[PDB]
């Protein structure tokens, strides 16, 4: 039960939500305390070498 | 050495080291660490 | 055993599972710089460009439908009916 | 924490103009000015003197979050008339106006 | 102010609206296991440590 | 505690009423709406806040360093 | 013409006034500049020495951050970003200082006077702590017992409300317009009768009832508006205002100059 079925696992984050009528439907605001802890792989390709760069 | 504070006569010790945990003239084993003699800067806000 | 094309008895429309696999690899493949055959009007997200070649059937895939008895069938997607 | 500082309420910040001049395509000779640092106080005030005028056909500001100092005035006004006049002779009726009222009240503080 | 939510006034709390103080306590102490060791409250210098 | 500065609300100074509060009322023994009248405290967004003050610094005085 | 000004109250402290002739934008948009945009003068640093008191440190310097302080020449005084010295320097902001000990067995109270002006102001009048008070006693800041010191230094510098609540020279501002309801701007909730349950404001003795069965009203706009303005007392009620009918025009002129520049 709490290391096969489930477990605890990593790139998530957890704290109080509250409402906010100014944003869409299936947006979420998130911290940017969140937004720098937390990251995502993205793949160096020929489209983005500028923005990743840029990101560098 | 550095400046040590008395527990309840409130009297300057300034012990060394290897002198243990205790107050001169009583037998208060709480001594203080006093505040730093330097300044701390705040804000207002 | 690999059905014939002449006895294939699958629904021929694509679901959403298999539309949905099918832009994931193909915009995975063009990620990872795979030849594009549809002209690009300016994009630069990979989803967008394998969505754009779904809208055109471009993507150069085949579905191998798996039966319960353990035989399958090949349905490209060239043929299936998107929507 | 991660809430901005206080004076970025009211200071520009680096590489930021005060105007953004965007034309609209929504309706003929209509345009969008982004207005920077800013909210309702300047918004209803300028809406209001671009509302007195006849020339202004359609004329409107809204605030789309209130985390950020910024505020969008659509102005669409006649044929053969640019709406960045509006916005003019509207600056130069408020500075009369507040001159006026100024000087008013001076006048009338000097009796007291 | 839906759900339950409420709106503060940014200049009350300025002004010093429901302000309090946290006060955190670290204990620590130095122990002997069997004489021979002995932990030592010192600053540890970065070159031996 | 000991005297809030200014106001919650308004923004008026208060601190210098309380001395002058508790004068008025050891001195005149007037009620607490009579002395709040007589301070010029006009709302009760002030008067909440003499009126519902709890000054525990004597309490916190009587210690020695 | 343009607007007019009745005053009609005119005190230290709170002064109403008739603001007519003006579209609820500009009447609105001067009440808001009036509580917003406004210079101030308060504590922005607090440099504690020593401090032996019951209260906590950053609460005393929130104290004194919530100080008024005068701001007559403020207008010369320029900001801290915009003088091109490091930290501060006679250009930017005032130095103040306290210094606070227990003597006799009664406690000592530390007042707002005790603040002396050990910097030079260059023939400016601020800096000098605002005394309101009928016994000549400044802001109660702490008590002290015997044997308690308490030495700091403050940097007064400039600021607006809308960096910290503690540049707010106006209080609050009566703005009331329309005392007989005739605008049909408000439909009043009755239980029994709205004649009966709600009274009848002062401004109304400066009109009169618009009078029943007479023609409906659509065709009247918003005017005739009252407003009292009450200052702390860092600047009077007059500096107030003009500061503030100037503020909203460099504000205006700054957007034409923003326009004329495209
Ligand atoms: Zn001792
Ligand atoms: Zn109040
Ligand atoms: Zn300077």
């Amino acid at each position: 039960r709490g290391n096969l079925m489930g477990k605890r696992v990593d790139f998530s984050a957890r704290t109080v939500i509250s409402g906010d009528p100014n944003l869409e439907l299936d947006q979420v605001g998130v911290p940017k305390s969140i937004a720098k802890t937390l990251t995502y792989p993205e793949v160096v390709t020929p489209y983005n070498i500028d923005r990743l760069t840029q990101l560098v | 050495t550095l400046k040590y504070i008395c527990a309840e006569c409130s009297s300057k010790l300034s012990l060394s080291r290897t002198d243990a945990v205790r107050c001169k003239d009583c037998g208060h084993r709480i001594l203080l660490k006093a505040r730093t003699k330097r300044l701390v800067q705040f804000e207002a806000r | 055993k690999a059905i014939p094309k002449d006895q294939r008895a699958t629904t021929p429309y694509m679901t959403k599972y298999e539309r949905a696999r099918i832009l994931g690899t193909r915009a995975l493949q063009i990620s990872m710089n795979a030849p594009v055959f549809v002209d690009l009007e300016g994009e630069t997200d990979p989803l967008r460009i394998a969505m754009k070649e779904l809208a055109e059937k471009k993507i150069p895939l085949v579905i191998r439908r798996y039966l319960p008895d353990g035989s399958f069938e090949d349905w490209s997607v060239e043929e299936l009916i998107v929507d | 924490m991660n809430a901005p500082d206080r004076f970025e309420l009211f200071l520009l910040g680096e590489g930021e103009s005060k105007l953004k001049i965007d034309p609209d395509t929504k309706a003929p000779n209509a345009v969008v000015i982004t207005f920077e640092k800013e909210d309702h106080t300047l918004g209803n005030l300028i809406r209001a003197e671009l509302l007195n005028d006849r020339k202004v056909l359609f004329a409107a500001y809204k605030v789309e979050h209130p985390f950020f100092a910024r505020f969008k005035l659509r102005i669409q006004t006649t044929e053969g008339y640019d709406p960045k006049d509006a916005l003019k002779n509207a600056c130069n009726s408020i500075i009369n106006k507040l001159g006026a009222l100024k000087t008013n009240f001076e006048t009338e503080w000097n009796l007291q | 102010n839906q759900e339950d939510s409420m709106i503060m006034n940014q200049s009350s709390i300025d002004r010093g609206l429901f302000r309090s103080l946290f006060f955190r306590s670290y204990m620590d102490q130095e122990k002997k296991y069997g004489m021979s060791i002995t932990e030592t409250f010192e600053k540890p210098q970065r070159t031996n440590t | 505690m000991i005297v809030p500065v200014r106001c919650f609300s308004c923004g008026k100074v208060v601190g210098d009423k309380w001395e002058s509060y508790l004068n008025l009322l050891q001195e005149d023994e007037l009620d607490e709406g009579t002395a709040l009248s007589r301070l010029g405290l006009k709302r009760y967004c002030c008067r909440r806040m003499i009126l519902t003050h709890v000054d525990l610094i004597e309490k916190f005085l009587r210690y020695n360093p | 013409e343009g607007p007019q000004v009745k005053i009609r109250e005119a005190s230290k402290d709170n002064v109403d006034f008739i603001l007519s002739n003006v579209d609820l934008a500009m009447a609105n948009s001067l009440r808001r500049v009036m509580i917003a945009e406004i210079p101030t003068l308060a504590i922005d640093s607090v440099e504690v020495e020593t401090n032996t008191t019951v209260l906590a440190d950053e609460f005393i310097a929130h104290r004194l951050g919530l100080i008024p302080l005068q701001s007559m020449d403020i207008e010369q005084l320029e900001y801290s970003r915009d003088c091109f010295c490091e930290d501060h320097c006679d250009k930017c902001s005032v130095v103040l200082t306290l210094q606070a000990f227990g003597e006799s067995e009664s406690t000592t109270n530390v007042y707002s006077k005790d603040l002396v002006i050990v910097s030079n102001l260059m023939g400016r009048n601020i800096g000098h702590p605002i005394i309101q008070d009928k016994e000549g006693n400044g802001v109660l800041i702490c008590k002290l017992r015997k044997g308690q010191e308490l030495k700091l230094t403050c940097v007064a510098k400039k600021g607006i409300a809308k960096e910290h609540a503690k540049w707010g020279p106006a209080a609050a501002i009566e703005f009331e317009y329309d005392p007989w309801n005739k605008l049909k701007h408000t439909d009043y909730w009755y239980e029994q009768d709205s004649a009966k349950e709600w009274p009848q404001s002062k401004n109304c003795e400066y009109e009169d009832p618009p009078n029943e069965g007479d023609p409906f009203d659509y065709k009247a706009q918003a005017d005739t508006f009252y407003m009292n303005v009450e200052s702390v007392g860092s600047i009077p009620v007059d500096q107030v205002v003009v500061r503030g009918i100037d503020t909203l025009q460099k504000k205006v002129a700054s957007i034409l100059l923003a326009l004329t520049q495209m």
